[PDB]
Formats: structure tokens, C-alpha cells, sequence
């Protein structure tokens, strides 16, 4: 039933048993009770995916040689023409805004219009062009890999938030200055993550 | 715990309301405080927040001290605030009422669960309803005791007596902090090397308060 | 001196300010913050006390001896009626409109003619 | 206790109480406003 | 039952208990709710101060946020009828105030018949023919041609999930006008620019920060500054 | 059983008289270990305490020795991190505190989930395949990678015996390290130099001499 087990010989958890990617964990017990538990799945999975897409826009503009992703969302202060792909889309910062708070809004209404809620969690159909999850087994080991992924590349967005708040010195950079200097090159070197060296 | 226990005044007649089950129970009344059972529960849960602030402030007060004496650029326990804010990146105002917004959903849920004992654990924050529930009176436990050795009834009984007796000496040492900070205007770890260092001269009689100087001869 | 000059203070022949309590007056001069505002304030606060009086009145007379009531307060009652007065007004004329704040002439102690 | 609180609770304690609580609010007032006389924000 | 507890731990008012009104949370300390005709109308003024607080709100928000933008040119909402004012083609102020009352005070008098009584602006042949929709589904939702899309139309459920919505998304926008006009009176500037002073600067920028929020405050600070 | 008594004709403590563990003298004038859970505890403790002692010890005495020999220049224990920070290659402080944070965190977690459920790290896959072989067979003494080479496999009577030969050199070098942080603080000089100037002159190093140890016995040496 548990895919994993962080610190293992730990408490076994018999409200977290049926859950894909269950690794025991919550020790705060926020998992309690049936609905709240569904609602922290929702969530959860929502965030992954989340993440995945900020690690996505990070990390492939990264590696394209366009530029960081904090000077990125920049131009809406400078005013220049946008670029993307090389496609060079000229739409504008209100028109922007306007068009992405509309679908954003009937998409998460109509997300939110789900009833089931495993069609909540994983509705398919139209969300799943070719469908390679029809083997049950198959749909467990994708639910528990794309878990383990989307809580990686959450860890990465937030290390991508802390670093850059921390340096303006792109991400990249500074897997490329841990490779060189690793002891000389790390968190406690800037000085403002943990005050006092 | 409980009638033949000692007191803290041998041969002093215990208080009725004081029947020796809460934890440091010594039948120290002089005023005849928490009377009624509400009351009780009121100074109870007073003294246990009182005591575990007590604790944890004279704690970081010897901490910085120390660390003062050893070396450390610490500031005196006193007028801390001052330099506090000077270098903190959070202004006065804002810290005290950001400290102030984020202490009131703890207290308002430390009184509720006080006034309606387990209704705190329902569901009602976050889908929590096994923790958040009072164990005791002001003994809350769930997610405040992470690791369970309080679940055995005498060593939380032994935890309790202890708890109590050591929040009562940080109190009496939070006292004696103000009290030679304002004789002597020097740390408290200052004081207790000048007091193992000329034991026989260095006292309270000797910092020029507490005992008035008149005469001079 | 400073704060009773630009504020629409006036004086006349003495250089002792006087106020206006004319409504409209007062309202197309910037007026009404000498006594129209501070008149409705004091109403909001009279009808205040009053509620209170009354909601402690109507409240310790269904029970017995309520003249102990009256000479020793219910201190946490007193309180609670005093935390739940804010909205005095709104519950009067609620009282008004269905007929409890005011006392039928049949019920009512009444002397001889 | 409770003798004492209802001693407490008579109408000359809680009026003594009350005149100290509106007597301090309006001198702190006075203090922390000194002379005001027209409501001008 | 209710929706939620606005204070756990607290006993639910009596008239509030058993009730099964959407947006209901047990917030009745002061007890004015226990009437049944007072609660109805206290139920219909709340959600015309929401209503129009949302209209508000929004009509506050989306053309500020589109000035800030830069697309738009509109004023900020503190000002904007000074400007308005002293326009070359500007309708005078006495004018459009008395168009509004009147206008107001035909909707409100229409609104005052139907809640005295129920469905009673259904009188045939009473305004131009087009008075047969003109009915009270509802206290606050009379429904019809202020329903066109006929969104209304749904299972019960869905009807009380949205009122819930209506009257929650309203309380937000209550509160955040009170906001609107509090830290205008306090910082002197736009929402908006509030928000960017906030984000930018979280501890500087605070409404205890600003002497106006909190008198002697300020003083404090110095005081422990020097 | 017990190895012998810390004072004998004391009475031993009730729980500490019938018990069975190594380094056991009926020691415990303040009956801190009557509760069997908080004498796990304190045993666990009194271990680790005990061996990261020796390696202070040793790591204070046998560079100091081969530097008393001329062998090596390894300078002494209470300046060697100022010695390292001015070095060329000086990892920073920030960087080597969070490292040595980071591990000892994740050893100790290791260790008190072992402690809390003992051979509760046995479970199959949890780390790498082999901590199946992680199982602690007492409390402190797990075994396995901890003991490659074979000695926790003898007799019963070696295995104790080694184990009262592991706490007494480990109590003797906890001792030891308070002798060395009260002589640094007394005499300022390194251990291996009290060591020597007391079998140069064993009445001219004494702590008496010494006005921090002992106030006021200077003013009746200096009165006479
Ligand atoms: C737990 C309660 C508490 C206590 C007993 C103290 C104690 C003290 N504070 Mg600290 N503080 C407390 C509240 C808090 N203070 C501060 C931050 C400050 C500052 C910034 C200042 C002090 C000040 C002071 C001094 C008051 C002198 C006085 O009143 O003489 C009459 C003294 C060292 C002052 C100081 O340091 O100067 C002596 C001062 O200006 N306090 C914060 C966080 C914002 C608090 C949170 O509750
Ligand atoms: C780590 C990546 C990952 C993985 C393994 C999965 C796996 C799964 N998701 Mg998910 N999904 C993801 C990311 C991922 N998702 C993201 C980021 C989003 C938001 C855009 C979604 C949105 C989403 C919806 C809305 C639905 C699923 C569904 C599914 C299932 C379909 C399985 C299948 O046919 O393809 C197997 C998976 C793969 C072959 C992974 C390929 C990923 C490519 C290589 C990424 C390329 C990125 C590129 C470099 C830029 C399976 C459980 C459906 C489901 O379970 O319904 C029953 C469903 O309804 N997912
Ligand atoms: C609009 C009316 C209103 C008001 C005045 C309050 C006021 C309060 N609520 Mg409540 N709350 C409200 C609506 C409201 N709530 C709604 C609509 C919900 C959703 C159901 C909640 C859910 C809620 C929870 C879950 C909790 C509070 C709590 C609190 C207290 C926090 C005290 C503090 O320092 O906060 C700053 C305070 C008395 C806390 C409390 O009192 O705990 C006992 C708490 O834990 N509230
Ligand atoms: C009965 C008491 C009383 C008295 C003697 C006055 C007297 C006055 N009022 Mg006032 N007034 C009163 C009560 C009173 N007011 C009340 C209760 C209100 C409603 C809040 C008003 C609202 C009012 C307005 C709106 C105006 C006056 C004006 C006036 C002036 C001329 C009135 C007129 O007919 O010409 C005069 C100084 C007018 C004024 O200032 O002079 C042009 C004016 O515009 N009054
Ligand atoms: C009944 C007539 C009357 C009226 C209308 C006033 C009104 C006023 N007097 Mg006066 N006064 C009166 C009788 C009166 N007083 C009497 C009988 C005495 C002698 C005991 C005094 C002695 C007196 C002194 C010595 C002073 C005043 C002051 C004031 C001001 C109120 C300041 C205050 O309370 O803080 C404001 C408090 C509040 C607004 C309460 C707010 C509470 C909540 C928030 C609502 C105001 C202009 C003071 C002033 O500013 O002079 C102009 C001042 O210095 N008066
Ligand atoms: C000023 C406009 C206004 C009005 C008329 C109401 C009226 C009402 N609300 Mg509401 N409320 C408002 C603003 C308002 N609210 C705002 C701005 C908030 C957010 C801070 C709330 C938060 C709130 C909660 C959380 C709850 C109510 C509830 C209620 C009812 C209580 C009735 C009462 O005590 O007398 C009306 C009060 C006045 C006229 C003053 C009533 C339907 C309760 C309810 O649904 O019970 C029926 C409830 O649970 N309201
Ligand atoms: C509660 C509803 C409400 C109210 C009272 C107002 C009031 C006002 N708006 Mg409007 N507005 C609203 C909602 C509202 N707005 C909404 C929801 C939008 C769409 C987001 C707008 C978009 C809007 C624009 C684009 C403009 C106004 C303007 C104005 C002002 C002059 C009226 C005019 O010329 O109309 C028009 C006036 C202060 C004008 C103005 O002076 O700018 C602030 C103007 O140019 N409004
Ligand atoms: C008891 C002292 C006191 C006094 C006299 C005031 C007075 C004021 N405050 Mg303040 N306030 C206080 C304590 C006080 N506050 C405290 C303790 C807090 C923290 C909860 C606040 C939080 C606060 C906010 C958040 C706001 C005010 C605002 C206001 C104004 C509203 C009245 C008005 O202008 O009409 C006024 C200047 C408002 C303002 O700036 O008016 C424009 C406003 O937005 N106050
Ligand atoms: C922090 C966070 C969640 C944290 C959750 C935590 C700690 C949970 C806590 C607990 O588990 C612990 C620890 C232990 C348990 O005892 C208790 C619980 C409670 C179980 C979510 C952030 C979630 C954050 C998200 C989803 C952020 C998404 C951001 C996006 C998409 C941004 C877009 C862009 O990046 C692009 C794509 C390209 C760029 O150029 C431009 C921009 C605009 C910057
Ligand atoms: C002693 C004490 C209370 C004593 C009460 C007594 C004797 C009462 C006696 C009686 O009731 C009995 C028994 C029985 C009754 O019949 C009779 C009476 C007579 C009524 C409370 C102390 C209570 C003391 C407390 C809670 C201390 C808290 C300390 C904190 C929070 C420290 C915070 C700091 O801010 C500082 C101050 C300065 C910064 O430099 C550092 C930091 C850490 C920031």
C-alpha cells in the first residue's frame, strides 16, 4: 500500500493506505478526515502540476540562451516587444492580463464543475489524448512517478525562489559554480540566508 | 499526590480547594485565589502560560549572556530592543503588530479551548480533529507533544510536577533579573561571577541600592 | 491656537471662536463638525446608555427578587450587555416596530384623575 | 471568592469602577488630544 | 445546518442554530438577527450593500489596474469626480445627483412594495406589459429580467452553492472598499499603488507604520529609535 | 551482574541493583536513571557523549605527541579553528557548520528512530537495499557496517567485557577533556605542556599554584 516510507520504522499511517505516491509522511495529521484529505489531494496535485509548469518556464528558457526568468516578466516595465520562440507575439501587458484572468477563471470553473472526485483528481477523456494509463497498474506506477516528480520540481521552484531572492546569479550559474566550488560556493557563503556566517 | 504531601509550610492547614491533584500543588494560599472551580481553571492555565514564557525568556536571557561573556557580540538582556530595532529590518510598529496578529489566533484558541474543553479539535482548523484537543485543563498535548512521553500517567504526572517547579524558579530568576539589573546595571551573568569571584564582599548589600546608605559610618 | 485657526473657526469682535448650529448652515460653511457632528455622536452615545439601561432592566426581571438584581449587578451580564449595545439604534426601532419598546395604557401604573 | 465578588458586584463598587474607567478615558483623551473643540479629523 | 463557525468554541446563537440561510456562520454576538421580519431585511439590505460594493469594487479595481497598466487613462477613484467636473461637456453635479435619486428612488420604492409584500409588483397591466416577470422568487432574489442568461434555473444545491458565493465574494468586497476608503484617508494614494508599496516593501509599508492608522504610535518608534 | 561499586559500602540504588549492562557501579546519588526508558536514554547518551570524547582526546593528544616529537606541526585543540580559518585552503566556517549540521542531523535521526522502535530500520528498500542489515541488536550497539572486521561475534563474556573497556575508556576520556578545557581556562598552555611541566616539577604544576582553580588558597600560600 506505501510506495515508500520517510524515516523508516516510523508511525504507520492508517488513513493514508489506498493513496498513489504515499510515502506514510504527515506528522501534523492535516490528512485527517475523508473530505479534507480529498481536498489536500486536489491541492496537492495541483501544485505539482503547478510547479511543473514554473520549473518548465524557468529551466527552458534557461537553457535556450534567452535570458534568466526574473527579467523575463521585466518588459512590462520597460515596454519593449516581447519575443517567444522567435515567433515574436506582439500582444500587450493589458490584453495580457485581461485574456489570462478570463481563462484562467472558466477554466478553474470549469475544473472546479468536476463532480466526482476522481474525475477531480484525474478526469481523462478530452485531458488525455492518447491515454498510455489504461492498464490499472500502469495508471498506479504514472499517478506515483508523476507524484515524485511534480514534489522534485516543487523542491526546484522553491529553490529557484530562494536562490534568486538570495543572488540575482541565475540558477544555472550556480550549478555550474557548485560543480566548481563546492565548498566555497553555497548558501551559507552569501551570508543573508543565515545571519551571522 | 494528595493529603500527606508536603507543603510549603510544614504544619500550615492545607486549603480545601487545594486538594493536591494539580502538579506543584503545595497549599501555598494566602489570599484563598481559585476558590471556585472556574477560577481554578482560569490561574491554572495563567500560571502554566506565565510559567512556560518565564522558561523560555530567562533561558535566552543566560543564553545571550553567556554567549556575551564568552565573546559573542551580545547585547545586555536590558534595553535589547534598542539595538534590536536599530539593525532588525522590521520596524518598530510593524513587528509589534505583526507579533501581535500572528500571537492572537493562539491565544484566542488557547481561551476557547480553556472555556469549552476539546471544541478546538472538531475540524474547524485545517480538517484537524484528533490533534488540537486538550489533554488537560492546561495541558493541551496533540501536536504541541510531538513525541509521546506523556502518554504514560505517572511520567506525565513527573513531567507536570516538573514543568511547574521549574517555571516557578524561572519566574523567581526573571525577578532577580530585573531586580540586580536595576542595582547593579550589569548582566546576570556578570552578577554570579562577581558573586563566585569575591563571594565574602560581593552580595546585595554592596551594589549601593537595595539597603539604603545614610550615615555612611 | 494653531489647531482652532484653519479649521473653519470664527470669531467675532473679540477673537473668542463661536459656533454655528444651524443645519445647512453649518453645511455649506464646513461648519458641522463644531456641533452637528458631535450632537450626533453624543445621540448615538445617549441611545447607547439607554439600550444598555433598558436591555439590564427587561433582562433582570424574570426572576426572583429582582430589586437584589438591581442592588447588586450581574457583573458578567452587565458586561455582556454592554459589548452587545453597538448596535443600539437598529434594535430600538426594531423594538418600535413590533410593539415591545413601548407599554400598552392598560398594563401602566396611572394616577387618579 | 465569590463573597468577595458579589461584595465586588454591589452598585457602589461597580460605579467606583466605572467613574475610574471613564474618568482615565477622558483624561488620557484630554492628555494625548491636549484642547480640542471642533471635530476637524 | 451552517456553513462553517466564525468562532469556534463559541455557542451558536439560538435563531442562528437550525437555520439553513446560505452564508451563515453563527456571527450574531449582538443578537439582532432573532426576529424573523428583521432578519429578512437585514438579509436583503446585506446583500444590496454587497451588490453594490462588488460594482464598486470592481469598477474601482479593473480600470485602476488598467491605468497602472497603462492602457487606460481613467483617473483614480478618490478624484475622479473633481475631474469629471470640470470638463468642457460635463453634465452639473446638482443634475446628475437628482437623476440618481430619482432613478434610486424608483427602484428602491419598487423594491420596498415587493419585500412588504411578497410577489405583489406582479399586478397585471401595471408597467407596460413586461410586469408579469416583475416577481419575488426570493428575499433579494426576485429573479426574471435580472436573470436573463437564466443561471438561476438549477437544482437547489447549485442555487445555494452560488448564493453562497454571491454573498461571500460580497463580504470580501465590503470589507475591501472600507480598505479602499481607509488607507486613501491613510497613505493618500491608489489601491493599487498601495499593493505595490506592499509588495515591494512588506515591513516598511504597513498600517501601523503611517501615524494616521495609529495615533502614537509613531512616537514610540522614535522614541525607541533613538 | 555489577563490575564493582563506585563507593563501596554505599548502598546501591534499587535500580541499579539487579540490572544487567556494562559500567555499572551503583553510581547515581540523584536516582536520574530510576525510570528504564530514561536510563535507555541516559545510556545512549553516557555512549555518544563517551565516544565523541575519545575522539576529542585523541585527536587532542596524538597530534600533540607527534608534535612533541618534531614529527608533525600540528599546532594545538583550542586555536586550530583560527589556525584553519587563516589558512589557504580556509573552507569558510558558514559552509563546514552547515555540513557537519547536516549530517550529524541525519545521524541522529537515524539514531533516535533506531532508539524510539529498536530494528526498526530493518525494513526492506527503505535505504539503498542493504539497511536490512541495520537491525540494532542493543541500544548502541547495532553492529554491521559499525563492526566490518568481525569483534561483535565472540563469546558473551568477551563481548561484555569489551564493552566495560569501551565505557571506562570512555568515561576516563570525558574526564580527561574536562581536565583539558579546566586547564585551558586555568593555565592557558596545552595539555601536553601541564603534562610535561608536571614530570619536570610535580610540586611547581599544581592547581593550587593557580589563582583561577582555587580562590583564596593563593592569599594563604602568599601569607605564609
Ligand atoms: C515580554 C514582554 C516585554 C518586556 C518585559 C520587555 C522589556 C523591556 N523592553 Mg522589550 N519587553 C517586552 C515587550 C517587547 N519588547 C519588544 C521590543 C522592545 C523595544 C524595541 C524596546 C523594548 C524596551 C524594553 C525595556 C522597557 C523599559 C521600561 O519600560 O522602562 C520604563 C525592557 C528592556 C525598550 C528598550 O529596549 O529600552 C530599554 C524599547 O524601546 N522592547 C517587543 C518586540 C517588538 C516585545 C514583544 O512583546
Ligand atoms: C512528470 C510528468 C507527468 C507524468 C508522468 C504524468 C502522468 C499522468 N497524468 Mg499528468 N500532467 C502533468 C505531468 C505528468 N503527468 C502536468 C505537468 C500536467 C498539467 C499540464 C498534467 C495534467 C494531467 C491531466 C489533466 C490528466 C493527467 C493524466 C495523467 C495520466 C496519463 C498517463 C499517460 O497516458 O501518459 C503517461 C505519461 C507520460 C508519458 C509522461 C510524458 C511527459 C512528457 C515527456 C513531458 C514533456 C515536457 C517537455 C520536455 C516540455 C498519468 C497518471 C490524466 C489521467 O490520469 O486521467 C485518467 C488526466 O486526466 N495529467
Ligand atoms: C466576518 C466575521 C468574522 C469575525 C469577526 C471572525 C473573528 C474571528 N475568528 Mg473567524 N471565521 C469567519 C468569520 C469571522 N471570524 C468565517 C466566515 C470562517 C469560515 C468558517 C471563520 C473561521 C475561523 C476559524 C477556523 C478560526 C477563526 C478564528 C477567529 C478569531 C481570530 C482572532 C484573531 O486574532 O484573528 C486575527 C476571531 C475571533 C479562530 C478562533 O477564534 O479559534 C478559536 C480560528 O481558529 N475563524
Ligand atoms: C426649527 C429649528 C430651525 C431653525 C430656526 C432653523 C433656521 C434656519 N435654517 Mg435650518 N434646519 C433645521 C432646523 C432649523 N433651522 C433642521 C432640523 C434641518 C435639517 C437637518 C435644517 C436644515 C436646513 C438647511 C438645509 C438649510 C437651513 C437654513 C436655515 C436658515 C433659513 C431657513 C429658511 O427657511 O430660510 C435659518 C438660519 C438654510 C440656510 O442656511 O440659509 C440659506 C438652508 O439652506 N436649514
Ligand atoms: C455640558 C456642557 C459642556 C460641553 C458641551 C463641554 C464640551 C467640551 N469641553 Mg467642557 N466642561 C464642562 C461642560 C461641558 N463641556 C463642565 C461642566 C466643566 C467643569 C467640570 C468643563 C471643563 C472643561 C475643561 C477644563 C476642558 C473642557 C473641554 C471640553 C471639550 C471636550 C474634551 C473632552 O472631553 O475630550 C474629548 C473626548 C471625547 C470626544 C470622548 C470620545 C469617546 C469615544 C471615542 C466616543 C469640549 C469642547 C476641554 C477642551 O478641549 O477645551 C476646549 C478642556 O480643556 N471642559
Ligand atoms: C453592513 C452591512 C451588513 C448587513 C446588513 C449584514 C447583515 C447580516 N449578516 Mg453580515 N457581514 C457584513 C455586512 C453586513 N451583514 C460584512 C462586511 C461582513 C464581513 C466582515 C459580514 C460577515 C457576516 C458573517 C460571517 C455572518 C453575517 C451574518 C449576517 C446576519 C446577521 C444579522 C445581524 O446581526 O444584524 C444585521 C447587522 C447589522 C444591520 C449591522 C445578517 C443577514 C450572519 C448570518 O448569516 O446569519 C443570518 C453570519 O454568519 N455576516
Ligand atoms: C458601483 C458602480 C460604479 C460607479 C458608481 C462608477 C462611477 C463612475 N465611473 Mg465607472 N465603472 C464601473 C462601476 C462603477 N463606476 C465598472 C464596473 C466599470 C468597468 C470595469 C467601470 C468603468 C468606468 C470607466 C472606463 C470610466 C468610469 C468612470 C466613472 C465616473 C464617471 C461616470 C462616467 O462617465 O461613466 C463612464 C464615476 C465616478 C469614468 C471616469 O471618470 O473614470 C474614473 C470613466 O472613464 N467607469
Ligand atoms: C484608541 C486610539 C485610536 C484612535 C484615536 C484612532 C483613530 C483613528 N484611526 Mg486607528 N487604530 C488604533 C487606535 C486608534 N485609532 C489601533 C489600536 C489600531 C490597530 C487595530 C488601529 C487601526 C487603524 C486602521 C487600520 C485604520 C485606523 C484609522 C483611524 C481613523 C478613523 C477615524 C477617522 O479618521 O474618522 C482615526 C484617525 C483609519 C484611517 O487611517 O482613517 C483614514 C484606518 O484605516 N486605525
Ligand atoms: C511553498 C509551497 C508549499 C509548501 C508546503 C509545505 C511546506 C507543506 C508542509 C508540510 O509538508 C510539511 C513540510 C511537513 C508536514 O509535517 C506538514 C505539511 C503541512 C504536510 C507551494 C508553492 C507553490 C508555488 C507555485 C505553484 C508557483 C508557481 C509559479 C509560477 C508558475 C511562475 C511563473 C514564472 O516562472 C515562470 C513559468 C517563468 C518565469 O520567467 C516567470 C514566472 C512568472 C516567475
Ligand atoms: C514572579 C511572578 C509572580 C509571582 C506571584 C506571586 C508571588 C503571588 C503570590 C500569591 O499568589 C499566591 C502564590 C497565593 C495567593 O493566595 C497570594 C498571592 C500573594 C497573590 C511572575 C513572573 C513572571 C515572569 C515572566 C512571565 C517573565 C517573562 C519573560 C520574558 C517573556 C522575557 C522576555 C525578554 O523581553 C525581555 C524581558 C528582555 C529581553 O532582553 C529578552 C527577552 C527574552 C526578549
Amino acid at each position: 500500500q506505501r510506495a515508500g516510507n520517510f524515516a523508516p520504522g516510523s508511525e504507520p499511517k492508517e488513513y493514508l493506505n489506498d493513496l498513489p505516491g504515499n510515502f506514510n509522511f504527515d506528522p501534523l495529521e492535516l490528512g485527517k478526515e475523508k473530505g479534507t484529505l480529498q481536498r489536500y489531494r486536489e491541492a496537492e496535485l495541483i501544485h505539482c502540476r503547478w510547479a511543473m509548469l514554473g520549473a518548465a518556464g524557468c529551466l527552458a528558457v534557461e537553457v535556450l540562451g534567452l535570458g534568466n526568468w526574473y527579467d523575463a516578466p521585466l518588459w512590462a516595465v520597460t515596454g519593449d516587444k516581447p519575443t517567444w520562440f522567435g515567433i515574436e507575439v506582439p500582444f500587450d501587458i493589458a490584453t495580457i492580463l485581461g485574456v489570462e484572468v478570463v481563462a484562467m477563471a472558466v477554466a478553474e470553473g470549469l475544473r472546479n464543475d468536476n463532480q466526482d472526485m476522481e474525475k477531480r483528481l484525474y478526469p481523462g477523456g478530452a485531458f488525455d489524448p492518447l491515454g498510455f494509463s489504461k492498464d490499472p497498474k500502469s495508471f498506479e506506477d504514472k499517478k506515483l512517478k508523476e507524484l515524485k516528480n511534480g514534489r522534485l520540481a516543487m523542491v526546484a521552484c522553491l529553490g529557484f525562489a530562494g536562490q534568486h531572492a538570495a543572488t540575482g546569479k541565475p540558477i544555472l550559474e550556480a550549478l555550474g559554480d557548485h560543480l566548481s566550488s563546492p565548498f566555497f560556493n553555497n548558501f551559507a557563503t552569501n551570508g543573508v540566508s543565515v545571519p551571522g556566517v | 499526590a494528595g493529603a500527606d504531601r508536603p507543603l510549603w509550610s510544614p504544619g500550615s492547614q492545607p486549603p480545601a480547594w487545594l486538594d493536591g491533584s494539580l502538579a506543584g500543588d503545595y497549599g501555598f494560599d494566602p489570599l484563598h485565589l481559585s476558590e471556585e472551580p472556574e477560577m481554578r481553571k482560569w490561574m491554572v492555565q495563567a500560571e502554566l502560560v506565565h510559567a512556560r514564557w518565564a522558561m523560555l525568556g530567562v533561558a535566552g536571557i543566560l543564553f545571550t549572556s553567556i554567549a556575551a561573556k564568552n565573546g559573542a557580540p551580545f547585547p545586555d538582556w536590558y534595553d535589547a530592543g534598542k539595538e534590536a530595532i536599530k539593525t532588525s529590518p522590521a520596524p518598530l510598529g510593524s513587528l509589534i503588530f505583526t507579533e501581535l496578529l500572528l500571537f492572537g489566533w493562539v491565544e484566542t484558541k488557547r481561551l476557547y479551548d480553556l472555556r469549552n474543553p476539546g471544541s478546538q479539535g472538531d475540524g474547524s482548523f485545517l480538517g484537524i480533529t484528533d490533534g488540537l484537543k486538550g489533554k488537560e485543563n492546561g495541558y493541551p498535548g496533540g501536536l504541541f507533544d510531538p513525541m509521546g512521553m506523556s502518554k504514560n500517567e505517572a511520567s506525565f504526572k513527573e513531567a507536570k510536577v516538573k514543568e511547574i517547579k521549574n517555571g516557578r524558579l524561572a519566574m523567581l530568576a526573571f525577578v532577580g533579573f530585573i531586580a540586580q539589573h536595576h542595582a547593579t546595571h550589569k548582566s546576570p551573568i556578570d552578577n554570579l561571577v562577581d558573586h563566585v569571584a569575591d563571594p565574602f564582599h560581593v552580595t546585595f548589600a554592596t551594589n549601593g541600592v537595595s539597603v539604603p546608605h545614610f550615615t555612611e559610618f | 491656537f494653531k489647531n482652532y485657526a484653519k479649521a473653519g473657526l470664527l470669531c467675532g469682535n473679540d477673537g473668542l471662536p463661536h459656533l454655528i448650529s444651524d443645519p445647512g448652515l453649518a453645511l455649506r460653511f464646513n461648519h458641522a463638525g463644531e456641533v452637528f457632528i458631535p450632537t450626533f455622536g453624543f445621540l448615538y452615545v445617549a441611545g447607547y446608555i439607554g439600550h444598555v439601561g433598558r436591555q439590564y432592566i427587561i433582562k433582570s426581571k424574570e426572576d426572583a427578587k429582582p430589586t437584589d438584581k438591581e442592588i447588586i449587578l450581574d457583573v458578567p451580564l452587565a458586561l455582556q450587555l454592554a459589548f452587545q449595545g453597538w448596535a443600539w439604534p437598529l434594535a430600538a426601532i426594531q423594538e418600535l416596530r413590533n410593539g415591545s419598546l413601548l407599554e400598552k395604557d392598560e398594563n401602566i401604573t396611572v394616577s387618579p384623575r | 471568592m465569590k463573597d468577595f465578588t458579589t461584595y465586588l458586584s454591589t452598585a457602589p463598587v461597580v460605579g467606583l469602577g466605572w467613574a475610574i474607567f471613564t474618568s482615565g478615558l477622558l483624561i488620557e483623551i484630554n492628555r494625548f488630544f491636549p484642547d480640542p473643540l471642533v471635530f476637524s479629523f | 445546518n451552517m456553513n462553517g463557525n466564525w468562532l469556534p468554541g463559541s455557542q451558536t446563537p439560538a435563531h442562528l442554530k437550525d437555520l439553513k440561510m446560505a452564508g451563515n456562520f453563527g456571527f450574531d454576538p449582538l443578537n439582532l438577527g432573532a426576529e424573523p421580519e428583521a432578519l429578512r431585511w437585514y438579509q436583503q439590505a446585506e446583500l444590496v450593500h454587497s451588490r453594490t460594493a462588488m460594482m464598486a469594487v470592481a469598477g474601482i479595481l479593473i480600470p485602476g489596474l488598467f491605468t497602472k497598466l497603462g492602457a487606460l487613462n481613467v483617473p483614480q477613484w478618490y478624484e475622479a469626480g473633481k475631474v469629471y467636473i470640470e470638463g468642457e461637456g460635463a453634465i452639473p453635479f446638482g443634475t446628475l445627483l437628482m437623476s440618481t435619486l430619482f432613478s434610486y428612488a424608483f427602484v428602491e420604492g419598487k423594491r420596498w412594495q415587493d419585500f412588504r409584500n411578497p410577489g405583489s409588483q406582479a399586478e397585471p397591466g401595471t408597467f407596460f406589459g413586461l410586469e408579469g416577470m416583475f416577481k419575488g422568487t426570493d428575499n433579494g432574489y426576485p429573479g426574471g429580467i435580472f436573470d436573463p442568461l437564466g443561471y438561476s434555473k438549477t437544482s437547489p444545491e447549485k442555487l445555494d452553492e452560488l448564493k453562497l458565493k454571491e454573498i461571500k465574494n460580497g463580504r470580501l468586497a465590503m470589507v475591501a472598499f472600507l480598505g479602499f476608503a481607509g488607507q486613501y484617508s491613510a497613505t493618500g494614494k491608489g489601491p493599487i499603488d498601495n499593493l505595490a508599496d506592499h509588495l515591494a516593501d512588506p515591513w516598511h509599508n504597513t498600517f501601523a507604520e503611517n501615524g494616521v492608522s495609529v495615533p502614537g504610535l509613531s512616537a514610540v518608534e522614535q522614541a525607541a529609535a533613538s
